[PDB]
């Protein structure tokens, strides 16, 4: 070890060799008439496959005693209820299999974002496709990147809040709905605009964090490619975590305000 | 929209999401959470004496 | 001027973020300061923290989607 | 020049989010440190809090007048 | 510039929310934290803090008459 | 130009009033946290809060005088 | 102005990026004070610290793709 | 530009302020805040607070000046 | 795209060899540890039970 | 109006350092303020303040590399 | 064009003098602080806190002279 | 030649000569009116003066004291019927042979001219008795004393320079806005809204009289110290 | 500009002023110092 | 434009020194806090707090070398 | 423009003590506040302070240098 | 003027209408301060 860092290794085709940019917020597989299959969609699939891969591989004769993929998916799915239970005890069960699969969906959707060939690997500096007279257009685009798919699980996310909102409490909801007297009917107005604006911050929140991420990486790719973007890389699998986490828990923390 | 947002996409993706719920739901968590109440309910079976 | 809107819109996110960022961060540090101060009352005053958080994020929100309206 | 509207309209939600997202972070840090000094006093404290909060979003929703003036 | 009366209309809104909003907050914050410390004091904290938000929306009214006044 | 007049009185009020605001917001805050911790001193302190509060508020009262002379 | 699309991309990310610096600044400050006093808790509020960081991060974030969405 | 000293006597007198304001709130919170812990001191404290004061207002009359002489 | 895809594959292989030689050792320590817990802990409801 | 490209590479800058810098300052602040307190629970401190000053500066680091893009 | 040297001189008064307003603040408000909590102290921190007021109303009298150069 | 500032600089001159000679007519224990009101204000300033040095509170106490009385009449008579409204002609009543409708009754302290004076006084007067019982070491700029001591030693040079500047800049600043925001809410409504404003304006005044002459006491106190 | 006359005659004013306040709370104070 | 550039680099040098101005500061403030509360911890305090003064330097030092490539 | 470079000026100086500005005085403040808590850690803290204070005053003295270029 | 006149007037109504309130408080205060000098 000593001092024997040199960074010559980092002096390897500063930016002659990677591209410029070349981002883009969404684009077409199709590959089938009707559906227009996009990238994203096929992490979408090979993300679900996976996840339901692991899922059986776990369950695969659940012994008494855990051991390799049992015992990290017990750890990872009691972790998650102790997490949940500590802000909400009573719905925890109910909103489990929604929240649960929303952090290990976009957990493995942000990973597979940094998975090499993200950006590299594509269909029809002038990497391939370019040389020929089509464009290149990037398969294995991390799903959370997309607006449909964090769309998605917003407006999922916000019609389970407010089925649960409604089947407690009863169907008065005059803290943001209408009030007559005091600052509460204020209060009321602003608190159901921020409830509307709850899902949009959602979907925002997610979809830029995973994109600015995939940008970020390809774009300093770009400038000094090797050896440089290795804090980053992991600054982006600690982001891809915590952006899994922390939709589950907002979407939990959400429930329970709503309910309360 | 220039954004690639697309209504039937957007059902798609919301589909593929709710038969992961289904499907995980009927899978892992179902079984893990019967084994985790498994190991409590041995617990305080063991504790009774 | 051969593209202000894109000025405009550059400020409307940028101005507006700059006010909530500071506030969300202020309301969380406060709520951790309390609850390590008093680790009992827990499931109360996250409530009020959520609420203040939820209507400092649509204040930027406001910001947020001014500046796409422009953009649209 | 031709699109100064847009950059008044961001420059009205921006400056207007810039206060008051302070405002409601500070306001609920102390309710909170409040609350978790003081429990009992809740029920009344939180009220002061909530007649404070609407009072600074009065500040941000003015503002919001001007983004729908000036923007329709 | 065409534009330079809703530039202006919107900046002096905008710009004078910053600073009430951020006052009113500090106000409010004090006076429940002092409630919180003493409950037996509440009107005599609550008028003071009523009388430093009448100041703070005072400079913020002065602010929305200005802009008024430039989009009058 | 034709309304650069507009921009300097709404530019004059809003900076005139970003500082003003907190600087009695903090004042505020602190005199109402005095007369919490030590009740026995109020009109002690309220002298020294008012004839602060001036001092501040003269400062707001600055750029309005400056903006009633821009836009007349 | 041929080159105005560089400043917006420039303000896009810039302002947007000082609230939540600030923020996670002030959060992390607050749950590391926190812990400090009450060790015991550190393991339970730490998930609300890395909550709201991310909250004002998402502020600064919406900085970022917008100025991705203005220089691309 | 024609109009341009409008907008500079605005932006002195406005600029110079949003400083000053928080340094004179600062300064009278803690010469409160000060006093109420120990009342004896104040005759002492006082003598201090002002020409704290003073040392930061005159800076904000370094705009009022400098305003008077772009206005005038 | 054959000059990106190779600065992504090395640099993605140094970072699982740093997160191997940083992180693998406390979480398959921390898996051990939960192993060795939920171990005992059924081999002394058996233990009670026999 | 050629040179736009500079005052925006600056602005990115500039306006990407003010906030993360202050974050991290707040951040060492409170950290070295809790190792002080105690110095038993240093790591369990030290972890955390470093995890925050990793996010800041990543913030102040997409600042810079936006520059870096108006740059090259 | 015809006016840019009254810009100037007015952001160097303002601009120069928003630091140093809110740090000669600080300085007195720490200074009544220690007074308070120590009198005795006071030949030992009067001095220190008058050498920060000096060293900041140096930035302050700095951007002065540069504003009144640019004047004259 | 003369402005209409030294008019009302001499009829302050005047009121205070005035109530000084009805004050000392009477002299005796037991002040009952007056004379017990400017005892009260001249004791009080004493021990006001006595706070921050009790060693040069019995030397420079005449100055401060007339200053103080200059600048609260002068500030005060700004607020009086007829100040600003009174024309002396070298819409308004002077609009035929129009002179702008020149003010007779212009507060003392709203100029450049008279606040100028009590600056420069002070500056001499910091320069005199700050040398008096300090020899070179009252500016000493300490070249390099305590490591480049000199670096400091200097920018703290240029604010004493400044000092009297900045107190005179703050009072002048000071009455011409009071005086001007009188007018401009005058011209808004012409009865019921300056309430605010007209007692603010007066205590604003009042407060600068007495800051001024404790500002100047503090840097003596300081240039000794 | 400012009138250096108008400055000298403002100065020579407070001189005088400073003067005849002094002649006659010479009596003022001596009062009080005996009284109290 | 003939001049932008010195425009560029007076922002790149200025902007980008507020945030390394009161981080510094808060730094310090800490360590000599911590410092005294607890004058055994002096080693342990002062690397962290210069550990933190070159964290934020690092974005000062960035602002200066983008302000040289502007400028030369 | 042609007095483009006025406003340069203007800039670097007036930009470069905002920062300095609060730094120098939260750090004499902390300083100030650690004496008064314990004079005997007054003379390792000075030093401390004295340190804290140059460093911040060579990121003033970094915009400084600007001025003695851009303004001759 | 009558703007002039109305606002002499209105300034000698608002400083009667606060000197009482001041002037009650400083009459009380000077003769509690009479009657302590003897």
């Amino acid at each position: 070890v000593g001092a024997l860092i040199i960074s010559i290794a980092s002096r390897f085709f500063l930016y002659t060799g990677p591209p410029h940019v070349e981002v883009a917020a969404e684009v077409i597989f199709d590959g089938i008439p009707g559906f227009p299959i996009t990238n994203s969609f096929v992490v979408a699939i090979i993300i679900d496959i996976f996840v339901i891969a692991l899922a059986v591989a776990a369950t695969r004769n659940l012994q008494m005693v855990p051991r390799g993929l049992q015992n990290v998916m017990e750890f990872i799915l009691e972790s998650l209820y102790n997490l949940f239970r500590n802000i909400n005890a009573k719905y925890v069960a109910t909103a489990f299999p929604l929240v649960a699969t929303i952090f290990l969906f976009v957990l493995f959707g942000n990973w597979f974002g940094l998975l090499p060939g993200v950006g590299s690997i594509g269909v029809c500096i002038h990497d391939t496709c370019a040389a020929q007279g089509k464009k290149l257009v990037p398969l294995f685009r991390a799903p959370a990147a997309d607006l449909n798919f964090t769309f998605a699980i917003a407006v999922i996310s916000f019609v389970f809040i407010e089925y649960w909102g409604f089947r407690a409490l009863g169907p008065g909801y005059l803290k943001k709905f209408f009030n007559t007297n005091g600052i509460m009917s204020f209060v009321g107005i602003i608190e159901f605009i921020s409830e509307l604006v709850k899902p949009f911050a959602l979907a925002f929140r997610l979809f830029g964090n995973i994109f600015a991420g995939e940008v970020l990486l390809v774009v300093m790719a770009f400038l000094v490619p090797l050896l440089l973007p290795l804090p980053f890389y992991g600054f982006e699998v600690f982001v891809g975590f915590i952006q899994a986490l922390i939709f589950a828990l907002l979407t939990y923390a959400f429930l329970n305000i709503a309910v309360t | 929209e220039a954004l690639g947002i697309n209504p039937t996409l957007f059902i798609a993706q919301l589909i593929n999401f709710l038969l992961l719920i289904f499907i995980l739901r009927a899978l892992l968590y179902r079984p893990v959470m019967n084994l985790l109440n498994e190991r409590t309910r041995r617990i305080e079976e063991s504790v009774r004496d | 001027m051969e593209g202000l809107n894109l000025v405009a819109t550059a400020l409307a996110v940028g101005l507006g973020a700059i006010g909530p960022g500071v506030g969300i961060g202020i309301i969380v540090s406060g709520a951790v300061q309390a609850i390590g101060r008093n680790p009992e009352i827990e499931n109360r005053v996250v409530t009020y923290m959520f609420i203040g958080i939820a209507f400092t994020e649509a204040l930027a929100i406001f910001g947020l989607v001014i500046a796409f309206l422009i953009g649209f």
